[PDB]
């Protein structure tokens, strides 16, 4: 019972529970002294189980007994029990010291063991670390003294900083918490800014993506928990699945797209047949403007094969391949082959890079080529240039014909259900099996004609090449995007499901790079809002089945 | 106020090492009862465990 | 309660007090 | 076959 | 509190009489300046200023009590006590305690 | 043209004519509380309403009444602005006529002996600002109309999830306005049952049996009559023809089957039946014999063999039974009497009132109250006249449309018609369809929680009236205006509909202004919505825009109203529509509701028109029922009067908003809400034309009252003389715009009104004088426009990051300005009174620098984290100070004081600039010298507008005076005239000096109130969040130096580099075509500054500007030769940075016309540069996608979502650390953190966390001092919630306990 401000009182509604029970026992005292007629004996015995009954159980021996304010009280159970109960809100999930939260923002520039913290939040978190050392220095005579050069910010705090930083690891956690993966350990590089920056290889085991997500930031104290969180918790320690064993570290997006790019072969480039000593003589060759860094040449590669039994054994041989490639031997480390490398790279490849390298290797050799594969897809994802442009959705001359010519048999079909040669189910289950093949044919059409393009050879033939197209590209890296996608936006949107689970038989004809006219975007959000609350209800029950089975 | 649902002699003194009626008012005091208010001298926390 | 988990660092701890209670 | 003291009393 | 059934005003509620872990600190570190310093006085001199400032004790004292422990009497200690102060004002042993005001 | 659109014409490339002008936006709230309050002489709507459903007041007695006349609201105490300022409601009073008389009991009752009538006082009622908001204890509100069921009855059914059973059980449900629920059921055994307040199922019969239905009659209404005869000895049915379409035909050659319409043909009036016909057959009567004097067969009984026998007996001859059949008709009535244990009306009024009040003894006389009470009492039963309609619209009902009570009749169809459903005529009502649900306005809630507050006063007027002591009392004195006043106020500032008003931007302000919700009293539940509710009803076209609602728990239960959406008189939606006649369309409109929808076809705008004004395909696309398709021309009835007619106005501002994904479209009409205006307001360069409507019915711009020519312009006021012919007379002929300067919004955002007009111009009536936040010249302006480049830079651009450029930082095009709040409140304590002074102890001289006298930093003081702003002393008790304290104490000296400093700091992190200080003092306490400061300001400024009009009016009468220098009468009436201007200044200035002098009522307890505005400049840093309008959210990761960006060949930087990677799978396609359509508009503008810059003639501009303007086969006709010189040079000026080009929604600019549009600018038709590398120089092997794109900065800053905190304050009873920012809190270690730690194996982190951290108090304290001393080591205690729960589970009387 405490005062809030300025005269205002906060109670609990155990006062009043007490208070009403103390009221009535004091009441049947003064009435069995009176001796009282046995009616208002009995009522007021039966309102003072009626009071303890509230008391210790409101809500389930009768009707709640509510206060002023027209809520129903909180007994004793009602708060050693519930989702807001004593349990779950306060001896399960606490409130912590020494913690921070803060917007992600990406570092391209830190390992796997780094995370970017603000200076302000490491002043804030390690602020009785900063006093210690002040005092063991000798800069500061006592904890005033030290407190008013920490909130001075002189200069010599920093130093003390970077010094108590420089080997204590701090946990990173976003929530939801999905997995174990969900909290891990680095070593904390101090930035200016108020943004934390994490290493873009450990995003997807956050699941997180830089539009606005906020991460906490814990700080151990013990040597003990410092060990658990170097040893156990390290995001270098930390790069395969628990579920399934698959590496959690693969590249996605810019870093796939630019060892895709680099990866890829084009007909009659400029410097192609030329012979060169090595990956070295390949950098040395695309950074003189000699070739171009798709042109097939024959490269002098030096590999080394680790067997089972341990046995390193070397050999040197001239293989066929691209510039890019061969620059891309620098980075994989001795005891793999290149023929891994030896191949245009989307996501599955890398990932199978990886998970080799790992095999073969272990895990320092591993975490090693995670990064330097990471450098290099964002350097030459940034040197490739790809954009995105409305010139690069072509769609099919076909689909108009196609177009045309469904209508023209739907016509047909519709002149014949009044021949009453069928039903009107079976025009329902034909019109829209006339559409599900029109899309089929029309996504084919789409996809034949954005993936291959004609060039021409040295000699001066026409030579078929798979096509430079960034949408393409996009998709056939495994970066970002699929083949779905690529039909909504060159293509045709497709049969739509009504609210109910039926399909409009028929269909949006239109794509996103013609544009949709009402009704067929009307149609659309049919389905978007049931894709949005799909997802919610699907968050909440995933998270209670995970909690039950916890 | 006295044997209410807050009494000072039940559960215990309101501020550390004080009394309700402020006759013994310092540490040099612990574990002594008052006799014209009945509050054991001691710390405010163990008015949680009374 | 509070106290170590029987799980990880914690374990051997706890195998010493049921050591120590088999005694 | 009523639970409220009120109309018990009644 | 709000729109919200989570929310509740008995989360905003903060302990007032609850001891900052800094001041605790700053006091263990005044116990330990003040014994030092009485370190580099006189026995009978640190002796008269602890008792009659109920240092390491479990009481404080008057000069009466103090003059009755020794034998000495009421100005005898009253100038023991002051010659102690005047020691402590000189700015040589004194650094240290000015940082804690 | 208008003048403020002739300065900058935004280029259309839209190409369907324009019918239907957007209406108002917020005339769905200024329409419903002038409704609420305005006259209403009929009195259906309004407080009318209200004092007519409650008065007359009758006592128990009939001694005497209390009767009602008429009422009025009285001059506001304040305005708008000085509500704002001090913290009150903005209200009018409302005074009530009311005549109280008096009927003797000796004389006949009617008789009136005296009346006293006077007008007393019933509470304050909040007034509604014309931008449609209220001012509740000083802030702005919403109140948000109320998506509810209306009233009437529903039809539904299970669909089958009861049971197993392929049955379904059918049911209806009856809502009335006010009253309690009634239910019609089916049980799954084929029987009726009824349910009254969702209490335990009875028998249907029951509800008929109380209303005087003997069984006969009931079998009468709710079955059919087959009749039979005894004729020469031979039993005889009669004639139905329908009925019979097997044992024989008894009409000769009529025979059949022993396909009726082979003789039926021709008709003979009798058919024989068996005698075993009827035996399974059940009766319809009851027959009695005089004779044997008992009842042989009662109705609804099974005949027998001996029963016909005995009939024929007792000389009854007719027979009338009832119809069954398994498809068409039913035994459920039947069978439900026959489960029915009632055979009276007063046994089924003692079930009833068992059943109602379980345990209570049976008694009659309450019984009949009760039932009366229920449904047929005209005090607790209401249904609504739009209920009424809707009734006697379900069951077909052609009568009493001006009563509110059910009776016989509605009873009887209602049952009926869930029969008639039963059986397989008619269909379930749609639960989800807008004409099923209704929309409830800020007036129809004032009224209903109006007559809540009279009703509480009513029950005290009757009690007092009853006493009977009437002798001296007139009606102000039973009449208490504050419960009324209670419940206004409750509505007003604790309803869940009521509130804080969004206020980033004026697109913020429209859309709380038209938000739609389906929670709040009488609604829906977040965690008991459905997917049905959620979803988007083909009924929403035209009503409720399907775009924007809200991403999470909230999806589909919060709503926008349409572009066109409007309200009817009964509440539903409804929408315009161009009918059509021979074939015509025409320009007027009809206004269509989701009922009346289904009927017709409806056509769209995007169907092609001829000429003529006709449809020029033979099949058009339409709609009938909710499915479209392709309809004959000649069968068309209406069509869409606009294309934006299906989406609001969040989502109509979206350009190329056809060529994105629906969810991306989403969250892009969602994340243009949270804008936050900056220093600079710059115009879209790609837009949609919807601009100027939302600036303009925002309200935050300056829009001109009268016509005439600006007189004066000044940073805060615009003085206009009005025009000759708009001049009533007697005026002074001036109109005074002051403009709002710095204001704090909802949000701590600066609210700015710029003059965008000079000296001496023309404006017409809708001009825009200034430009509120987020306006450029009229113009809606949230971001600014960017140079964009499309491709990945080095992973600073990975996921949805984005590479922002310092040259955008160093010019500012980012920066905000957010204005903060701080108070500082000098109470009185029990030790004394808390003084506001700059005495404070412990503190030197440079912390008191920029303090004042009085103890309040200056106007104009630059403060930073720590820094005092108002000095307050506490006095504080004794402090029994520890012995080393005493010893430092005694050697240095420095003697204790009694107070204490508890002032007011600015927060850590805060630095910024003092622009305002208000004091507020308790009347009776000594005003301080600043106090007086500012009264003297606030004075001299408000006297300026009272003396520019009397020295305008002076000088008139002077001038007069002069001119008509018979003589001596002209002279005296100018001096009358005069001393009556002077009297009225006076009187003004008065009431003026009077208000700013007044005190303030503060609350109890508190002496002096110090209010400090502090305003920061926030600039653009990394972690901070921009945003497009395409859902293209994204988090800033670095600011790249100039020299490290892409450039062009001519050596133009990009500003901003955004990653494709998010455009493909993202759907969100009108970004790229924005990029390029920018580009376009870009190049256009700078070829106009070339063509200023080496001044070309005038003739090459206007032909320029022409050919611009005629690009493509659009809407617009722009004649720049109807332009004059001066006005051409302005409109070249304000198209230097780009001409602004307005692209529709589904009325959009072709690619042909932005290919166009780039040949024009000299640009490349794929709109893809050649970047170089800045660190390199190497230009990148492909082309580049680079444009201009509308940025916004949302209000997701990472200066107020940085947090941080070791240690500091502690929960009261758990012990464990704060949560929040604000309260300087730490963060939840939940569950799953647990989890994963148990995961990895990290025991003494656990621990460490759980313990330490949260909640061991001793533990904390002693890990604090372990590292400071540099220990780095635990000693782990209890923890202090599990001693909290101990206790908890011992005050159950339960024994839990710790064993050793
Ligand atoms: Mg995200
Ligand atoms: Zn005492």
């Amino acid at each position: 019972l405490v005062p809030l401000d300025g005269g205002r009182f906060a109670t609990s509604d155990l006062n009043d529970l007490y208070r009403r029970v103390i009221n009535r026992n004091n009441r049947l005292k003064r009435l069995l002294e009176l001796a009282a007629p046995d009616i208002i004996v009995r009522n007021e015995k039966r309102m003072l189980q009626e009071s303890v009954d509230a008391l210790l159980d409101n809500g389930r021996r009768g009707r709640a007994i509510t206060g002023s304010n027209k809520r129903p009280l909180k007994s004793l159970a009602d708060m050693i029990k519930g989702k807001q109960g004593r349990f779950r809100q306060n001896l399960l999930g606490k409130r912590v010291d020494y913690s921070g939260r803060s917007v992600i923002t990406v570092g391209p520039y830190l390992r796997l063991h780094q995370c970017g913290l603000p200076k302000k939040m490491a002043l804030e978190l390690f602020k009785p670390f900063i006093y210690s050392k002040l005092e063991t220095r000798g800069l500061a005579t006592t904890i005033k003294a030290a407190k008013k050069m920490v909130e001075r910010e002189e200069a010599v705090v920093w130093d003390i900083l970077d010094e108590v930083i420089r080997e204590h690891p701090v946990l990173l956690n976003r929530a939801p918490t999905l997995h174990r993966l969900g909290i891990q350990a680095f070593e904390p590089v101090l930035i200016e800014g108020k943004a934390i920056q994490l290493h873009p290889l450990v995003c997807a085991a956050y699941n997180a993506d830089f539009d606005g997500d906020q991460m906490a930031v814990h700080v151990p104290l013990t040597l003990e928990a410092q060990l658990e969180a170097r040893t156990l918790m390290m995001s270098t320690n930390n790069i395969l699945s628990p579920a399934s064993g698959d590496p959690i570290i693969v590249p996605s997006q810019d870093v796939v797209l630019g060892l895709y790019y680099m990866t890829r072969e084009k007909i009659n480039a400029k410097g192609e047949g030329m012979y060169l000593t090595g990956p070295a003589e390949a950098e040395k060759a695309y950074r003189t403007k000699t070739a171009e860094l798709h042109a097939r040449v024959k490269v002098r590669i030096t590999e080394t094969i680790k067997h089972e039994n341990g046995k390193l054994t070397t050999e040197t041989k001239m293989i066929d391949t691209t510039v890019g490639r061969a620059m891309l031997w620098q980075i994989v480390p001795k005891g793999l082959p290149y023929s891994l490398v030896n191949q245009k790279l989307g996501k599955k490849q890398i990932s199978n890079l990886l998970n080799e390298a790992y095999r073969k290797l272990g895990l320092k050799d591993t975490v090693i080529f995670a990064d330097q594969i990471m450098y290099t897809g964002f350097a030459y994802a940034a040197l490739s240039g790809v954009s995105v442009g409305i010139d690069d959705m072509v769609v099919p001359a076909a689909k108009y014909t196609e177009i045309a010519e469904a209508e023209e048999e739907v016509r047909e079909i519709q002149e014949q259900f009044q021949s009453g040669l069928v039903t009107a189910g079976e025009r329902y289950n034909k019109v829209i099996d006339i559409w599900a093949s029109t899309n089929d044919r029309v996504a084919k059409a789409m996809m034949e004609n954005l993936s291959s393009e004609q060039v021409i050879n040295r000699q001066g033939e026409q030579e078929k090449q798979e096509s430079f197209n960034s949408i393409y590209m996009m998709a056939d890296s495994g970066a970002r995007g699929s083949a779905a996608q690529i039909r909504q936006l060159a293509g045709m949107r497709g049969l739509m499901a009504r609210p109910d689970g039926s399909i409009i038989e028929t269909p949006i004809t239109a794509n996103f790079k013609e544009g949709l006219n009402v009704l067929q975007y009307f149609i659309s959000t049919h389905g978007a809002r049931k894709g949005l609350a799909d997802t919610a209800l699907k968050t909440a029950n995933s998270g209670y089945l995970t909690r039950r089975l916890v | 106020e006295r044997d209410g649902l807050f009494c000072a002699r039940i559960f215990g003194p309101v501020k550390d090492y004080e009394c309700l009626c402020g006759k013994y008012k310092r540490l040099k005091h612990r574990g002594v009862i008052c006799e014209k208010c009945g509050v054991e001298v001691t710390q405010t926390k163990v008015r949680r465990d009374r | 309660v509070g106290r170590l988990i029987p799980a990880g660092t914690g374990f051997a701890y706890h195998q010493d007090r049921q050591a120590k209670r088999a005694q | 076959r009523t639970t409220d003291p009120v109309r018990m009393y009644m | 509190i709000g729109d919200d059934e989570d929310s509740h005003l008995g989360d905003f509620i903060e302990d007032t009489t609850l001891e900052l872990p800094l001041d605790s600190a700053t006091a263990t570190s005044l116990k330990a300046a003040t014994r030092d310093v009485l370190a580099g006085l006189t026995p009978r001199e640190a002796k008269v200023l602890r008792m009659r400032f109920g240092i390491d004790m479990n009481t404080d004292h008057t000069l009466e009590e103090v003059g009755k422990q020794f034998d000495v009497t009421r100005e005898r200690i009253r100038q023991i006590e002051a010659k102690a102060l005047r020691k402590l004002r000189h700015p040589s042993r004194s650094e240290v305690l000015r940082s804690f005001l | 043209y208008s003048y403020t659109e002739k300065k900058r014409i935004r280029k259309d490339f839209g190409t369907r004519p324009q019918v239907l002008d957007i209406p108002y936006l917020l005339s769905i709230q200024l329409d419903s509380f002038e409704k609420f309050i305005e006259q209403d002489p009929e009195g259906q709507y309004g407080l009318e309403a209200a004092f007519r459903s409650v008065f007359p007041i009758q006592s128990y007695n009939g001694n005497s009444e209390l009767q009602y006349v008429s009422y009025r609201l009285g001059e506001p105490v304040f305005d708008v602005k000085e509500c704002q300022i001090r913290g009150v409601t903005y209200s009018k009073p409302l005074r009530v006529k009311l005549r109280l008389v008096i009927f003797d009991k000796d004389a006949p009752a009617g008789t009136v002996k005296d009346i006293k009538e006077q007008e007393v006082y019933m509470g304050e009622i909040p007034l509604m600002t014309e931008n449609g908001t209220f001012v509740i204890n000083g802030t702005e509100r919403v109140i948000v109309s109320q998506l509810h069921r209306s009233p009437g009855v529903f039809f539904d059914s299970d669909k089958g999830k009861t049971h197993s059973s392929g049955k379904v059980l059918y049911n209806a449900r009856i809502i009335p306005y006010r009253g309690s629920w009634l239910d019609f059921e089916f049980d799954p055994k084929d029987n009726l049952y009824v349910r009254i307040d969702r209490r335990r199922k009875l028998p249907a019969s029951i509800i008929l049996r109380v209303l005087g239905k003997t069984s006969a009659e009931i079998l009468d209404i709710f079955f059919e009559k087959v009749n039979f005869e005894v004729k020469d000895q031979t039993l005889m049915m009669e004639l139905v023809p329908e009925r019979l379409r097997t044992f024989d035909i008894e009409a000769d050659g009529k025979v059949y089957v022993e396909h009726i319409r082979q003789l039926e043909k021709d008709g003979v009036n009798f058919i024989e039946v068996p005698v075993e016909y009827i035996v399974g057959k059940v009766s319809a009567k009851d027959y009695v014999n005089e004779a044997t004097g008992e009842l042989i067969i009662t109705a609804n009984q099974e005949i027998s063999l001996e029963a016909l026998a005995n009939l024929s007996q007792a000389g009854y001859k007719k027979l009338e039974v009832l119809f069954t059949n398994d498809l068409d008709h039913g035994p459920f009535m039947s069978e439900t009497l026959r489960v029915d244990s009632t055979t009276d009306r007063i046994s089924a009024l003692v079930e009833i009132y068992r059943m109602m009040r379980p345990g209570e003894p049976p008694t009659k006389e309450a019984a009949e109250s009760l039932f009366e009470s229920l449904f047929f009492s005209a005090e607790r039963y209401d249904l609504s006249t739009v209920g009424r309609m809707k009734f006697n619209s379900s069951i077909g009902r052609e009568d009493a449309e001006e009563q509110g009570t059910l009776d016989e009749v509605d009873i009887i169809e209602v049952m009926k018609k869930l029969i008639s459903i039963r059986n397989g005529k008619g269909e379930v009502d749609d639960i989800d369809h807008l004409g099923n649900r209704r929309i409830r306005s800020v007036g129809e809630m004032a009224e209903n929680q109006f007559r809540v507050g009279l009703v509480r006063v009513e029950r005290a007027v009757k009690e007092r009236l009853s006493l009977g002591d009437l002798d001296n009392v007139m009606p102000q004195d039973l009449i208490n205006a504050k419960p009324i006043s209670a419940a206004v106020k409750e509505f007003f500032g604790s309803s869940q509909l009521s509130q804080f008003m969004d206020q980033n931007n004026p697109l913020s302000e429209v859309t709380h202004k038209r938000r739609i919700s389906a929670l709040g009293p009488g609604g829906l539940t977040r965690e008991r919505a459905g997917f049905e509710v959620r979803d988007v009803h083909v009924t929403h076209y035209g009503r409720l825009c399907p775009i924007e609602t809200p991403e999470g728990p909230n999806i589909g239960l919060i709503n926008s109203l349409s572009a066109f959406a409007r309200c009817n008189e009964y509440g539903f939606l409804e929408t315009p529509y161009r009918r059509v006649v021979n074939g015509v369309v025409t320009d007027e409109v009809d206004y269509l509701s989701a009922i009346e929808e289904g009927q017709f076809v409806i056509a769209q705008a995007n169907a092609k028109l001829t000429e003529e004004g006709g449809f020029a395909d033979e099949l058009v696309t339409a709609r009938q029922k909710g499915e479209s398709g392709l309809h004959p021309r000649e069968h068309v009835d209406y069509m869409d009067v606009a294309t934006n007619q299906v989406v609001s106005i969040a989502a109509s501002l979206i350009p190329f908003l056809e060529h994105d994904d629906a969810n991306r479209a989403l969250m892009g009409a969602n994340m243009q809400r949270q804008a936050v205006p900056t220093l600079r307001s710059e115009k879209p360069l790609v837009g949609t034309g919807i601009e100027r409507n939302v600036a303009v019915d925002s309200g935050v711009t300056a829009v001109a009252k009268r016509g005439g020519v600006i007189q004066s312009v000044d940073a805060s006021r615009i003085v206009v003389k009005v025009n000759e012919e708009e001049l009533i007379p007697g005026e002074a002929g001036i109109d005074i715009y002051n403009l709002t300067k710095y204001t704090r919004s909802n949000q701590n955002t600066c609210i700015n009104q710029r003059p965008c007009v000079m000296p001496g111009e023309p404006v017409a009536r809708g001009d825009v004088l200034a430009d509120g936040p987020s306006t450029d010249l009229g113009e809606l302006a949230l971001g600014q426009n960017m140079r964009i480049a499309f491709m990945p830079w080095n992973g600073y651009n990975f996921e949805d990051s984005i590479l922002v450029s310092e040259r955008v930082v160093q010019d500012d095009r980012f920066t905000t300005i957010h204005i903060q709040e701080l108070s500082c409140v000098a109470r009185d304590t029990k030790l004394g009174a808390e003084e506001i002074t700059a005495d404070i102890p412990n503190v030197g001289e440079a912390a008191l620098s920029k303090l004042d006298e009085s103890g309040i930093v200056y106007i104009g003081a630059e403060v930073k984290g720590g820094d005092i702003l108002v000095g307050k002393v506490t006095p504080k008790g004794e402090t029994q100070l520890t012995p080393e304290e005493k010893l430092l104490r005694a050697i240095f000296g420095e003697k204790a004081s009694d107070v204490k400093d508890t002032s007011l700091r600015v927060p850590n992190s805060v630095a910024g600039t003092v622009i305002d200080v208000q004091v507020f003092t308790r009347d009776g306490v000594e005003k301080d010298k600043r106090a007086l400061e500012i009264e003297q300001m606030q004075l001299k400024e408000a006297k300026k507008d009272l003396t520019e009009e009397f020295q305008i009016l002076e000088g008139g009468l002077l001038a007069r005076v002069r001119s008509v220098l018979e003589l001596q009468n002209q002279l005296e009436q100018l001096a009358e005239q005069y001393d009556e201007l002077k009297a009225d200044f006076d009187k003004k200035f008065e009431a003026k000096r009077r208000k700013i002098t007044q005190g303030d009522d503060l609350a109890p307890g508190v002496l002096k109130i110090v209010k400090v505005y502090l305003a920061v400049k926030r600039r653009i840093q990394p972690g901070d969040k921009m945003a497009g309008r395409h859902g293209n959210k994204g988090v800033i990761s670095k600011i790249n130096p100039v020299e490290d960006m892409p450039y062009d060949e001519n050596g133009q930087p990009v500003d901003i580099v955004l990653n494709p990677l998010g455009v493909p799978s993202r759907m969100n396609i009108g970004q790229i075509l924005e990029v390029h359509l920018g580009l376009a508009a870009k190049g256009i503008g700078d070829k106009i500054n070339q063509m200023i810059k080496e001044q070309q003639e005038l003739a090459k501009l206007r032909e320029f500007l022409q050919k611009v303007y005629d690009l493509g086969d659009t809407r617009q006709r722009v004649d720049i030769s109807e332009l004059s010189d001066e006005d051409v040079r302005t409109l070249a000026h304000n198209l230097r940075a780009g001409l602004p080009v307005a692209t529709p929604v589904f009325d959009g600019a072709p690619e042909s016309s932005i290919k166009a549009m780039l040949e024009l600018a000299d640009l490349p038709a794929s709109g893809q540069l050649t970047l170089f590398d800045g660190r390199t120089g190497d230009a990148f092997e492909r082309p580049v996608t680079v444009g201009y794109m509308y940025m916004l900065k949302l209000n997701h800053l990472v200066d107020d979502k940085m947090h941080a905190r070791s240690t500091g304050s502690y929960s009261l009873v758990t012990q464990q650390p704060l949560g929040g920012k604000a309260q300087f809190g730490g963060q939840r270690f939940g569950e799953m953190e647990v989890w994963a730690l148990e995961a990895y194996g990290a025991a003494y982190t656990l621990q460490e966390m759980l313990t330490v951290k949260s909640d061991d108090v001793n533990g904390r304290t002693k890990m604090y001092k372990n590292i400071v001393d540099g220990n780095h080591a635990m000693e782990p205690g209890m923890p202090e919630s599990f001693n909290v729960l101990l206790k908890e589970i011992r005050s159950l009387g339960i024994n839990i306990e710790l064993e050793d």
